[PDB]
């Protein structure tokens, strides 16, 4: 197994759109 | 008598059995509480014990650390805080060990953890608890049962403890919670527990939603969870989408069109009530929001200044899609009564009414066609629908716009009052009872 990292909520970085995804 | 044995007699079918076990365990708590809490907590911890006993034990701990009655709850929490610290450290451990060592699904440990964290986190007497649990979820070598047991405990704490008491530890909890929801997470049992804890964590996560970066990530994980084939998840996933719509309307313009709209609309159409009910709930919240917004707007107009926040009139916009779906749901009415009973129908009614008071104007024209077409329908269901649909829009639209339609429909309406169907008869009574009370 080379299992997934982990997104950390804390220290991050806040004529058409590049909207949203799934 | 081993404790195991008495714990077991609390489920016995014999009424005497039940009695004994109950008084014996009641005196124990009031006469040997520290010891009692330790033994019990030891039972709960041993995988060698029966689901029955392990569970009974857990309950006895919960029932000694909390109540539904606020006055007793504090009393108990005080009674605990005043017990020997070691005894409470001993108990705090067996409990916390149990996580991940339970066969049965509803974790009997989770309740215990919350029931103590609720009395100790506020007086900083158990600072290891949060970082610990957070780890059980984030350690990759963690078993599924570990991650589930823990995510459930996080959820209960998030639910029974004041959100202010966790605002300083949001980030950690949010990470652990979102970890259990990632697409990559295998077990849906975990994905469920994680999504259920996220629902109670929205209150103290404001910081995170305000940061475009992070929020953008949360909506992804939530949205993808509404796809999970395990309905149980799909529901809780939408539950968050609803609660969010309420707390963060302003940030929604990014997700609304490219995803949320499609999700919630399909949602209102699934044959699965549990699901449909959530889709409906969603928009009913958009309305409450956009109405409060229109009011805030009407108030800033009388101050010569732009309003703080602004509506995007989503409801008014989805009106063409919502109405036909709602009116049709007024067809799926449960014959033998679900009187007050909340089903997709009763809800689709309340919703239509909310729409009417939220778009006093644009509503009437989308509903009317349905009313006219099915008011004289053979099927009592579609008929009742038309009758209900009409009575729904009677509040909100300008009186002047309604009066003509009322009068030109009063004939067939009053007649429906004595319609063969017993359901159309009550509905027709209500609609007429409204055409009065609302406009003489």
């Amino acid at each position: 197994d080379d299992s997934k990292p982990a997104f950390s909520f804390g220290x991050x970085x806040x004529x058409x759109x590049x909207a949203f995804s799934f | 008598m081993e404790l195991i044995t008495i714990l077991e007699k609390t489920v016995s079918p014999d009424r005497l059995e039940l009695e004994a076990a109950q008084k014996f365990l009641e005196r124990a708590a009031v006469e040997n509480l520290p010891t009692f809490l330790v033994e019990l907590s030891r039972v709960l911890a041993n995988p060698g014990n029966s689901q029955v006993a392990r569970v009974a034990a857990g309950l006895q701990i919960k029932n000694s650390l909390t109540s539904k009655d606020p006055d007793i709850k504090a009393q108990y929490q005080q009674r605990w805080l005043a017990i020997d610290a070691n005894a409470r450290r001993e108990v705090k451990n067996y409990v916390l060990h149990t996580l991940g060592t339970e066969t049965y699904r509803p974790s009997s440990a989770s309740q215990c953890v919350a029931g103590i964290a609720c009395a100790e986190i506020p007086v900083n007497q158990w600072p290891e608890l949060i970082p610990q649990l957070v780890a059980n979820v984030t350690n990759p070598n963690s078993t599924e049962h570990m991650k589930e047991s823990t995510l459930e405990a996080i959820g209960y704490i998030c639910q029974d403890i004041d959100p202010e008491q966790l605002q300083d530890k949001s980030n950690e909890i949010l990470t652990a919670i979102i970890q259990g929801m990632r697409k990559e997470e295998p077990s849906n049992n975990v994905k469920l527990a994680a999504t259920n804890a996220l629902l109670n964590s929205l209150e103290f996560t404001k910081a995170n939603f305000d940061k475009e970066s992070e929020r953008h990530f949360i909506m992804q994980v939530v949205c993808e969870a509404t796809q999970c084939p395990d309905t149980r998840v799909r529901v809780a996933a939408l539950q968050n989408l609803v609660k969010i719509m309420s707390l963060y309307y302003q940030y929604m313009e990014t997700y609304m069109g490219p995803a949320l709209f499609a999700i919630t609309i399909e949602a209102m159409k699934s044959d699965i009530d549990e699901v449909a009910l959530q889709g409906i709930e969603f928009w009913s919240n958009v309305c409450d929001e956009e109405m409060d917004l229109a009011i805030e707007a009407s108030e800033a107009a009388e101050q010569g200044r732009p309003p703080e926040h602004t509506s995007k009139f989503y409801a008014k916009g989805a009106l063409q899609y919502l109405v036909p779906i709602l009116t049709q749901t007024l067809t799926k009415q449960d014959e033998n009564d679900d009187d007050d009973d909340w089903n997709p129908c009763k809800a689709a009614g309340v919703c239509l009414m909310l729409l009417a008071t939220c778009c006093e104007d644009d509503i009437v024209p989308h509903v009317l066609p349905f009313i006219k077409e099915h008011i004289k329908n053979p099927d009592w269901r579609y008929r009742d629908a038309a009758v209900m649909a009409f009575g729904c829009i009677l509040e909100g639209p300008e009186p002047s716009q309604l009066k003509p339609l009322v009068i030109q429909a009063m004939p067939t309406l009053i007649e429906l009052m004595k319609d063969p169907s017993v359901v159309v008869r009550d509905t027709a009574a209500w609609t007429v009872g409204r055409i009065c009370e609302l406009l003489p």
